[PDB]
Protein backbone atom coordinates (compact mmCIF):
# COMPACT_ATOMS: atom_id res chain seq x y z
CA UNK A 1 0.00 0.00 0.00
CA UNK A 2 2.67 2.44 1.29
CA UNK A 3 4.39 1.33 -2.28
CA UNK A 4 1.57 2.31 -4.08
CA UNK A 5 1.56 5.99 -2.57
CA UNK A 6 5.22 6.09 -3.82
CA UNK A 7 4.16 4.80 -7.24
CA UNK A 8 0.93 7.16 -6.92
CA UNK A 9 3.30 10.45 -6.22
CA UNK A 10 5.38 9.40 -8.67
CA UNK A 11 3.20 9.27 -11.39
CA UNK A 12 0.53 12.30 -10.50
CA UNK A 13 3.22 14.84 -8.96
CA UNK A 14 6.66 13.67 -9.95
CA UNK A 15 7.57 13.55 -6.40
CA UNK A 16 10.11 11.40 -5.30
CA UNK A 17 9.72 13.09 -1.48
CA UNK A 18 10.84 10.46 1.75
CA UNK A 19 11.27 7.32 -0.87
CA UNK A 20 14.39 6.65 1.40
CA UNK A 21 16.17 5.00 -1.91
CA UNK A 22 13.04 2.48 -1.87
CA UNK A 23 12.41 3.63 -5.48
CA UNK A 24 13.37 2.83 -8.76
CA UNK A 25 13.69 6.59 -9.65
CA UNK A 26 15.92 8.05 -7.27
CA UNK A 27 16.55 12.03 -8.10
CA UNK A 28 20.24 12.49 -9.43
CA UNK A 29 21.42 15.80 -8.84
CA UNK A 30 25.00 14.54 -9.14
CA UNK A 31 26.82 16.40 -11.93
CA UNK A 32 30.39 16.68 -13.15
CA UNK A 33 30.23 19.98 -14.40
CA UNK A 34 27.96 19.30 -17.61
CA UNK A 35 25.00 20.85 -17.47
CA UNK A 36 25.21 22.33 -13.59
CA UNK A 37 21.83 23.89 -13.53
CA UNK A 38 19.81 21.35 -15.26
CA UNK A 39 19.46 22.73 -18.97
CA UNK A 40 19.83 19.64 -21.08
CA UNK A 41 19.58 16.83 -17.89
CA UNK A 42 16.20 16.56 -15.75
CA UNK A 43 18.62 14.95 -13.30
CA UNK A 44 16.27 12.10 -12.35
CA UNK A 45 18.05 8.42 -13.13
CA UNK A 46 15.94 5.11 -13.40
CA UNK A 47 18.23 2.14 -11.98
CA UNK A 48 16.29 -1.02 -14.19
CA UNK A 49 18.49 -3.27 -10.90
CA UNK A 50 15.69 -1.61 -8.57
CA UNK A 51 12.41 -2.51 -10.36
CA UNK A 52 10.27 -5.10 -7.99
CA UNK A 53 9.36 -8.24 -9.90
CA UNK A 54 6.14 -7.24 -9.66
CA UNK A 55 6.25 -4.50 -12.25
CA UNK A 56 7.29 -5.21 -15.80
CA UNK A 57 10.40 -3.63 -17.30
CA UNK A 58 8.29 -1.89 -19.60
CA UNK A 59 6.29 -0.50 -17.23
CA UNK A 60 8.32 0.72 -15.12
CA UNK A 61 10.16 2.42 -18.01
CA UNK A 62 6.16 3.94 -18.66
CA UNK A 63 6.21 5.27 -15.47
CA UNK A 64 9.73 6.47 -15.46
CA UNK A 65 8.37 8.39 -18.72
CA UNK A 66 5.34 9.71 -17.19
CA UNK A 67 7.00 11.40 -14.16
CA UNK A 68 9.95 12.31 -16.30
CA UNK A 69 7.08 13.70 -18.36
CA UNK A 70 5.01 15.44 -15.81
CA UNK A 71 8.16 17.29 -14.70
CA UNK A 72 9.12 18.07 -18.05
CA UNK A 73 6.12 20.10 -18.62
CA UNK A 74 5.69 21.63 -14.77
CA UNK A 75 9.11 22.93 -14.94
CA UNK A 76 10.33 23.74 -18.62
CA UNK A 77 7.41 24.17 -20.38
CA UNK A 78 5.64 26.06 -18.31
CA UNK A 79 2.31 24.17 -18.93
CA UNK A 80 1.30 24.35 -15.04
CA UNK A 81 -2.44 24.52 -15.97
CA UNK A 82 -2.49 21.65 -17.78
CA UNK A 83 -0.12 19.91 -15.44
CA UNK A 84 -2.68 20.31 -12.44
CA UNK B 1 -5.30 27.56 9.18
CA UNK B 2 -9.01 28.06 8.12
CA UNK B 3 -8.81 31.78 9.66
CA UNK B 4 -5.16 32.13 7.58
CA UNK B 5 -7.08 31.03 4.22
CA UNK B 6 -9.20 33.72 5.32
CA UNK B 7 -7.24 36.24 5.53
CA UNK B 8 -5.02 35.00 2.66
CA UNK B 9 -8.37 35.45 0.43
CA UNK B 10 -9.25 38.56 1.77
CA UNK B 11 -5.58 39.99 0.63
CA UNK B 12 -5.81 38.04 -2.65
CA UNK B 13 -9.45 38.93 -3.70
CA UNK B 14 -10.08 42.40 -2.31
CA UNK B 15 -6.76 43.71 -0.90
CA UNK B 16 -7.93 43.83 2.36
CA UNK B 17 -5.77 43.55 5.62
CA UNK B 18 -7.46 43.00 8.92
CA UNK B 19 -4.12 41.03 10.90
CA UNK B 20 -4.81 42.48 14.55
CA UNK B 21 -2.33 39.80 15.66
CA UNK B 22 0.75 40.70 13.13
CA UNK B 23 0.45 37.56 11.17
CA UNK B 24 0.15 37.76 7.39
CA UNK B 25 3.02 37.70 4.92
CA UNK B 26 2.55 41.35 4.87
CA UNK B 27 1.15 44.49 6.11
CA UNK B 28 0.72 48.59 6.03
CA UNK B 29 2.74 50.46 7.85
CA UNK B 30 1.55 54.09 8.49
CA UNK B 31 -1.11 52.60 10.58
CA UNK B 32 -2.40 62.29 3.10
CA UNK B 33 -2.35 58.39 4.04
CA UNK B 34 -1.83 57.42 0.45
CA UNK B 35 1.94 56.77 0.08
CA UNK B 36 1.84 53.57 1.92
CA UNK B 37 4.45 51.70 1.74
CA UNK B 38 4.10 47.87 2.00
CA UNK B 39 6.60 45.17 4.09
CA UNK B 40 6.81 41.21 4.27
CA UNK B 41 7.18 39.77 7.65
CA UNK B 42 9.55 36.71 6.58
CA UNK B 43 9.48 35.23 9.72
CA UNK B 44 5.88 34.25 8.70
CA UNK B 45 5.84 33.01 5.07
CA UNK B 46 4.14 29.87 3.85
CA UNK B 47 6.89 29.51 1.24
CA UNK B 48 10.76 30.01 2.27
CA UNK B 49 11.25 32.11 -0.22
CA UNK B 50 14.61 30.69 -1.85
CA UNK B 51 13.97 29.75 -4.86
CA UNK B 52 13.13 31.28 -8.20
CA UNK B 53 9.52 30.59 -8.29
CA UNK B 54 8.86 30.82 -4.79
CA UNK B 55 9.92 34.43 -5.19
CA UNK B 56 7.76 34.85 -8.30
CA UNK B 57 4.28 33.59 -6.21
CA UNK B 58 5.79 35.57 -3.41
CA UNK B 59 5.76 38.71 -4.91
CA UNK B 60 2.65 38.08 -7.42
CA UNK B 61 0.71 37.32 -3.98
CA UNK B 62 1.81 41.08 -2.74
CA UNK B 63 0.94 42.62 -6.32
CA UNK B 64 -2.27 41.14 -6.26
CA UNK B 65 -2.98 42.28 -2.63
CA UNK B 66 -1.33 45.91 -3.72
CA UNK B 67 -3.22 46.25 -7.10
CA UNK B 68 -6.38 45.19 -5.29
CA UNK B 69 -5.75 48.12 -2.51
CA UNK B 70 -5.61 50.56 -5.18
CA UNK B 71 -8.66 49.70 -7.19
CA UNK B 72 -10.40 49.75 -3.66
CA UNK B 73 -9.27 52.89 -2.56
CA UNK B 74 -10.10 54.52 -6.10
CA UNK B 75 -13.32 54.46 -6.26
CA UNK B 76 -13.90 55.03 -2.59
CA UNK B 77 -15.62 51.97 -2.08
CA UNK B 78 -15.01 49.38 0.82
CA UNK B 79 -15.12 46.26 -1.66
CA UNK B 80 -14.93 45.21 -4.74
CA UNK B 81 -18.37 43.82 -6.33
CA UNK B 82 -17.61 39.63 -7.36
CA UNK B 83 -19.05 40.88 -10.98
CA UNK B 84 -16.26 43.15 -11.92
CA UNK B 85 -14.54 40.69 -13.57
CA UNK B 86 -15.35 37.22 -15.44
CA UNK B 87 -12.20 35.65 -13.85
CA UNK B 88 -13.99 34.38 -10.21
CA UNK B 89 -12.33 33.09 -7.19
CA UNK B 90 -13.45 30.47 -4.93
CA UNK B 91 -12.47 30.79 -1.32
CA UNK B 92 -9.60 28.10 0.23
CA UNK B 93 -11.51 25.66 1.99
CA UNK B 94 -8.68 22.71 2.26
CA UNK B 95 -5.03 24.64 2.88
CA UNK B 96 -3.53 21.11 3.05
CA UNK B 97 -4.17 20.73 -0.84
CA UNK B 98 -3.85 24.31 -1.48
CA UNK B 99 -0.31 23.91 -0.24
CA UNK B 100 -0.05 20.39 -2.14
CA UNK B 101 2.02 21.62 -5.00
CA UNK B 102 1.40 23.80 -8.02
CA UNK B 103 -1.97 24.45 -6.74
CA UNK B 104 -0.97 27.63 -4.77
CA UNK B 105 0.47 29.00 -7.71
CA UNK B 106 -2.69 28.56 -9.68
CA UNK B 107 -4.65 29.73 -7.71
CA UNK B 108 -2.38 32.99 -6.89
CA UNK B 109 -2.14 33.55 -11.13
CA UNK B 110 -6.26 33.23 -11.45
CA UNK B 111 -6.21 36.61 -8.50
CA UNK B 112 -3.56 37.97 -10.28
CA UNK B 113 -5.48 37.80 -13.37
CA UNK B 114 -8.46 38.76 -12.04
CA UNK B 115 -6.35 41.70 -10.35
CA UNK B 116 -4.88 42.88 -13.30
CA UNK B 117 -7.75 42.92 -15.01
CA UNK B 118 -9.65 45.12 -13.22
CA UNK B 119 -6.67 47.46 -12.56
CA UNK B 120 -6.65 47.79 -15.94
CA UNK B 121 -10.01 48.86 -16.93
CA UNK B 122 -9.67 50.88 -13.76
CA UNK B 123 -7.10 52.84 -15.23
CA UNK B 124 -7.53 52.85 -18.80
CA UNK B 125 -11.20 54.15 -18.56
CA UNK B 126 -11.93 55.63 -15.42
Amino acid sequence: SLYYEYLMNWLTKGLLRATYGEFFIAENTDTNGTDDDFIYHIPIEFNQERVPAFIPKELAYKIFMIGKSYIFLEKYCKEVQWTN
Amino acid sequence: SQDYCTMLYEWLTQGILNDPYQEFMTYDDLERAWDTQYFIRKDVLLRDCDSEEDKNLLFKMLRTGILLKVVRASLQIPTIPSNSSDITIQEINDFADLMEGSNLELYVDKCYSRANEIFLKLFFQG
